[PDB]
């Protein structure tokens, strides 16, 4: 029941119609061979002579080459549509994954994301395309074989069309036995795999108590259970074939019996019997592989559903309409209070940062936890729960993301580097509207050209992954290049590494010194260089603003920052 | 918006003892830094004592081991006790919170005989 | 090939010989039936004979029942040796995973250790057993059909016995050609999978730079490469089949030719010709499986080499002979200096840490680095590089591991809990030697009954994973119980979480208070109470002992420990 | 084992200033805690000043803001500079390393 789902593949009907035309031939050939077999047995040997057996050795090879060629064209031009439908489905799937809000990507499910889409959407078309190349070749085969029986006989074909449906329902009940064994044995495999995993992870504890013996006996038990489970599934599998083989063979004995009755003879030259029986034993593969196409449509629609739940899911709520060119102003936090999904403890209780325009604030903290989740609010990676982030009199939930995100510039020491040319990694996303003179001048400005020129190709060397790359010592340096070129109005540094790289501080600190001479900048900081030059410093103790103040007028006021200053002198 | 109320005494004898309280409202009181500042008529503001989230304490060089500070969990009110008063310490005393560039109270002057 | 293998499986010669005996019959059924086809055809319809035609349905049903029964037995009793051989190999593999150095389990082996061993073993058993099934059955099939052609003909059979080897070498060359394309597609397949993975590790930056435009196009190129690679593979696979079919069909036409070229031929009636041709078009499947056998052994021997590298690789270095009943005394570190494998920076530089007998020494480090790697040296989880660890005047590298570990009690949080009866945990590996009276006394001694009686059965309650699973604090309480029972002389606490102060911390301290009343004990520390009661405190800073003393006689010496006591006040 | 050698003065007039040095070798000098302790002829040992890995120096109670201490990385030696002597400060002074339960030197009395 796929009505109202054809035009999803409508631009590819050429391939499918060639599949049909050159696929029904691949069964017409198989029927022609047996139909030929008849005039090669009676009319070739019984009728005393040659003049058939010089034709038919050529007709047989002709039919064979037709069969081979049709096999190739059918398989190839059905796999072409398979491929160009996998592409479209996977592309639309991916183009949906670049908007799904950050909360997901954050370790909710990323380990098997790409595999669980490519494997899944390759099993969604393998099964359906297999069902197609099965319900047509192996459905035309039946039509051809019955045609060729009737044109040669009158009775045997009738008992066969009465009798084969019995064969089919036998097929369908026995395969049902096998599937119903499969799921219970799946449940029995779950427990045994779980125990096998359980005994290991505490290896420390096994070795510390000197308890090897008990572990060996436990694995002996559970492995014998694995052996017995495999036994009970193979013992089930080995039955589903012979039973239906015997039902069909009993049909064969029946239709063989009906050749003894007096009327049936004299309608049976020594040939026609041979071709009718040949069609009987060739009909078996279509008749067995045709009444299990549900087992393929169901695999296909199962994977199709397990990815059509994914395709339309939640995305980043885009609300509001107002746009921004350059929000040269004051980002202010107001009573904001935010919670990670999947947890309970709030990360920020009532919070009141009041960033000046054109100045900088430094979020020194003893934790390393509870501060970097501000650099994930001022750019609306997440969305707050209770509060309001006023940006120039406006709320980030009212701005359109395309511009709000265009404001900030996450200059860090961990920036992911695209695997493309350097000058393309600096001017990223707008090589169209930037001129290479700007890229060169900024790469100089960021004190970055010194180690790009040494690179062999230069402004066309790949510094991304599966390329040649740049060490952690300029990853950030390129990042400053990017910020300078884009001239963002709001900066969020990380200073991720606890200390500057050897002989590399001279460039880092200098370039940053140009980078924050203007351009209001919330600088998450934990190093005594940028903090000292700060404008108003704000500490964070595990959930909340604690002790705010400029550095020079703070050390006298002991509090937290001086305490955290001493142990990091 | 966090708010605070300052309570204090007035003129007392020299070398005596006093206790000062400061109420805090609309706050996450249990963690924020709290402190006291004094401002001379001629000299600017200056801290005297400071508390921290860990019930830590600190004092300035001028007054060391002379005054004592504490916080009340239930009442959300701090206490600062001054002992061995000095006439030269007669100035304007202020309750403060959340560091020096944070928030400030009304201020109650104290006079020493 | 493998003459040495037979005694590895010689216990199961019964199963294998039943496989062989009841498997050759399986091909004998097919050969007998094709033979029977003639007195169906010549003697059944040429003459007036109706005598054979009336028993023949019965013999057909009989031949099929023999075929089905032999199929079952030769698929069961060869998957009853496959089962036991894989089970034995697993048990001899795992019993070797309980000896490798702790550094292996550390993170060196992926959590798919179990999956890798089980899939390697299952696939080696599958490949080798399939090779046996194929070689024996199809050898029987070929021998039977060629017996067919001799007893029924004189020339066509020799034509085929000269001509089929050509078919076989065609098979080999074509399968080789497909197999090479397999790896050639495999390279770029892996490459493009990696290039697909690259994009979404840093999805953050893609949003933050507004670069969704230069992401969809990049995935368009990647997906087009994926579909083109799938196209190349499928277009390869659809040729390897229909070429060997054409070679064999050339053989078939040739056989027809020679079957009616001369007058010396034509002695074969309308019957036996059908037998010969049926035997032909049924001979192909053996002639393909038998000639691709060689590939099946390579699956099995490849995976078996993967196993046999692992099986006898390296274990924990056992040296020395000296044995200990109980090493009541004063373990001492002397100039010990240990380097983590896989790293460069030493974790412990020159150490002179002394642990007086009976007394308690407490390590208190802010780093979290360099502490929990002493509790992995006093029990030989690793082995030191430069130093000597005296234990009662002997060195740990001279004691025997089975004996030395008998004194150490890793009583911490997170202690792994076997999924067994509770009494088994608190008496692990020596329920044989220990009577239930000691368990029931110690469970009280640990004040641990509140996690026993309140449970369903208590001394029989399942509590590990796949059991009821109790609290993490309770898991630590079982660790104190288990320490109490064994009364081991050397104890190593961790004091990890420290969060359950809801009268649970009181119970912990109450239980421990007598656990370290004796038993000279190295206690990693972060709790003020246990540090206070210490006997010698030793603070480490990131690589090395810094200052050592007693808490009462250290605070006067400001040093480092007090400087940490301030922040952890 | 580590070794330590103390160099110090003898008898000088009250109210002056001096500097003392203790040479420590054979171990990881860069990180370990170093300190100086004084002991009166009658009164027991008493700490004076201390340095840590982060140069987080401290002076215990009596000479806060009076004395100073520093260590030389290249010279592998610690300097201890003194000022504003008093007659009551005449006692037995030692250089100490690795906390109070660590190691001690021969020392030298100062008057
Ligand atoms: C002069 C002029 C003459 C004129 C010429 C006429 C020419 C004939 C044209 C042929 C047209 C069509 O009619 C035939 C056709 O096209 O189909 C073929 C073949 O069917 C097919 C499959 O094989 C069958 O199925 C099973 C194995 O298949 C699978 C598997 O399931 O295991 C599936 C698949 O695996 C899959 O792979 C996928 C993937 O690889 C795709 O890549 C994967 O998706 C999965 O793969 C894996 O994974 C799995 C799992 O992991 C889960 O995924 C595993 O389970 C797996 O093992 C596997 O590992 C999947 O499973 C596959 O790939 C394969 C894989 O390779 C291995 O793994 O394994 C086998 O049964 P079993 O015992 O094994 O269970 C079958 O063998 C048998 O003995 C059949 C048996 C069946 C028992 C029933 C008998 C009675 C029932 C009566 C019913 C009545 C009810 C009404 O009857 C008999 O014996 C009795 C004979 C005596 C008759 C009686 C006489 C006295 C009365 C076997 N059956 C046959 O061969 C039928 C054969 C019969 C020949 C025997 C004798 C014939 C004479 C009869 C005498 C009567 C005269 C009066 O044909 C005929 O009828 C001939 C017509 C008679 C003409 C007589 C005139 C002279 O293969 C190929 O197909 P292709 O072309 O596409 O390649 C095909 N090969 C060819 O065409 C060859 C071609 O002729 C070239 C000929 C040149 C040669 C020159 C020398
Ligand atoms: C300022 C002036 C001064 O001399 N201070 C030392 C504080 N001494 C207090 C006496 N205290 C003795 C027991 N202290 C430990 C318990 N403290 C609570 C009970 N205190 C009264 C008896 C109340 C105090 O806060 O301080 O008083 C808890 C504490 O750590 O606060 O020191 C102490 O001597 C031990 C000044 O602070
Ligand atoms: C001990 C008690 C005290 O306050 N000291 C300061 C005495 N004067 C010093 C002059 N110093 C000027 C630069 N100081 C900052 C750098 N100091 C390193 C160089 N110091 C000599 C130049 C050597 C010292 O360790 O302390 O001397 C770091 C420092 O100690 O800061 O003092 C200072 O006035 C600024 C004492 O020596």
């Amino acid at each position: 029941t796929f009505r109202r789902l054809w035009p999803t593949i409508a631009p590819f009907k050429a391939g499918l119609i060639v599949a049909g035309v050159a696929l029904i031939l691949n069964a017409a050939s198989d029927t022609f061979m047996l139909s030929l077999l008849k005039p090669l047995l009676d009319d070739g040997f019984g009728k005393t002579d040659r003049s058939v057996l010089v034709w038919m050795p050529l007709v047989v090879i002709g039919l064979m080459i037709l069969r081979g060629i049709t096999s190739y064209v059918s398989s190839y031009c059905i796999s072409w549509v398979s491929g160009k439908v996998v592409m479209t489905m996977r592309r639309r799937l991916f183009g949906h994954m670049m908007g799904m809000p950050v909360s997901f990507f954050d370790k909710q499910s990323t380990g098997t994301l790409l595999s669980r889409i490519t494997y899944d959407s390759e099993q969604v078309a393998s099964s359906s395309s297999g069902a197609l190349i099965t319900v047509v070749r192996e459905g035309a085969s039946i039509i051809g074989l019955f045609i060729m029986m009737f044109y040669y006989s009158w009775q045997l074909s009738i008992i066969l069309i009465v009798l084969a449906p019995i064969v089919s329902i036998a097929i369908r009940v026995v395969s049902k036995r096998f599937r119903n064994i499969s799921k219970n044995m799946q449940n029995t495999m779950g427990q045994v795999t779980t125990s096998a995993e359980q005994m290991l992870k505490g290896h420390k504890e096994v070795l510390i108590f000197g308890g090897q013996e008990v572990e060996t006996k436990r694995f002996d038990k559970v492995s014998n259970r694995m052996r017995l489970q495999g036994m009970k599934m193979v013992s089930a599998s080995s039955i589903s074939d012979p039973i239906i083989q015997l039902i069909a063979s009993l049909a064969l004995a029946f239709v063989l019996y009906a050749a003894s009755f007096p009327s049936v003879m004299d309608s049976l030259t020594a040939g026609t019997i041979t071709v009718v029986f040949s069609s009987m034993i060739a009909l078996m593969r279509p008749l067995k592989s045709l009444t299990n196409v549900n087992a393929q449509f169901q695999r296909g629609m199962a994977a199709c559903q397990t990815l059509f739940t994914i395709l339309d899911s939640e995305q980043e709520k885009d609300e509001g309409k107002r746009v921004i060119e350059r929000a040269t102003g004051d980002v202010e936090f107001r009573n904001v209070t935010f919670t990670y999904p999947g947890r309970d403890v709030p990360a920020l209780r009532n919070i009141n940062l009041k960033i000046p325009a054109g100045k900088t604030v430094a979020l020194v903290g003893r934790s390393g936890s509870g501060k970097s989740t501000i650099a994930s609010l001022i750019t609306r990676f997440y969305d707050i729960d209770e509060g309001e982030i006023l940006m120039d009199g406006h709320d980030l939930r009212e701005y359109t993301l395309a511009s709000l995100r265009n404001q900030v510039a996450l200059v860090s020491q961990n920036v992911h580097l695209f695997n493309d040319t350097v000058a393309n990694n600096i001017a990223y996303a707008r090589t169209e509207q930037y001129s290479r003179e700007q890229i060169e001048e900024a790469a100089r400005m960021a004190y970055a050209m010194d180690f790009i020129n040494k690179m062999d190709n230069g402004l066309d060397t790949v510094i991304g992954e599966n390329g040649v790359l740049l060490s952690g010592g300029q990853r950030q340096r390129i990042a400053i290049a990017r910020a300078l070129l884009r001239d963002s109005p709001i900066l969020i540094l990380d200073e991720a590494t606890s200390a500057l790289d050897t002989e590399s501080e001279r460039a880092i600190q200098a370039a940053l010194d140009e980078l924050q001479k203007n351009r209001t900048s919330l600088v998450i900081a934990h190093r005594l260089s940028t903090i000292e030059k700060a404008d108003e410093i704000v500490v964070v103790e595990d959930g909340v603003i604690v002790e705010r103040g400029t550095h020079n007028d703070l050390l006298e006021h002991r509090g937290v920052y001086a305490q955290l200053h001493k142990m990091q002198f | 918006q966090m708010q605070l109320v300052e309570s204090g005494g007035g003129l007392v004898q020299a070398g005596g003892s006093l206790r000062l309280s400061c109420a805090v409202s609309g706050s996450i009181f249990s963690i924020i830094t709290l402190a006291w500042y004094r401002q001379a008529p001629g000299k600017p503001r200056e801290n005297v004592a400071t508390i921290t989230r860990g019930s830590r304490t600190s004092y300035a060089d001028s007054v060391k081991g002379r005054f004592c500070i504490s916080k009340d969990n239930a009442k959300s009110t701090v206490y600062l006790q001054m002992n061995k008063l000095k006439p030269e310490d007669t100035a304007d005393y202020y309750c403060n919170a959340e560091g020096p560039a944070g928030y400030w109270g009304q201020g109650t002057p104290v006079t020493v005989s």
